[PDB]
């Protein structure tokens, strides 16, 4: 609603969460790029000690 | 005249049968996860979460 595009059709079950079909069709650079991180955003398994 | 020979006639018949009326009545029919249910175009009739 912020940028003026259609409300998004999401299917239950769908590969991809709405982040990253958001991610691929904002324009904005900010958001698109926030929602890249939030969309790959992972722990980083490390052995310490 | 009566003529008790040419009167005579042999009825042939099905020795034995069984007449059934409602068909349906020997099928059980069952319907998938509504959830599941399909459409036409191979996708579920309702996707929104």
């Amino acid at each position: 609603p912020a940028f003026g595009m259609q409300r998004m059709h999401y299917r239950n079950g769908d590969p991809q969460t709405p982040f990253q079909i958001a991610e691929q069709q904002i324009q904005n650079f900010q958001v698109a790029n926030w929602l890249h991180f939030v969309n790959n955003n992972q722990f980083r398994q490390v052995v310490i000690d | 005249q009566f003529d008790f020979r040419a009167s005579m006639h042999m009825l042939t018949s099905n020795l034995t049968f069984t007449v059934y009326s409602d068909l349906l009545a020997f099928v059980s029919a069952d319907t998938v996860e509504p959830i599941n249910a399909v459409a036409f175009d191979n996708m579920r009739i309702m996707n929104e979460l």
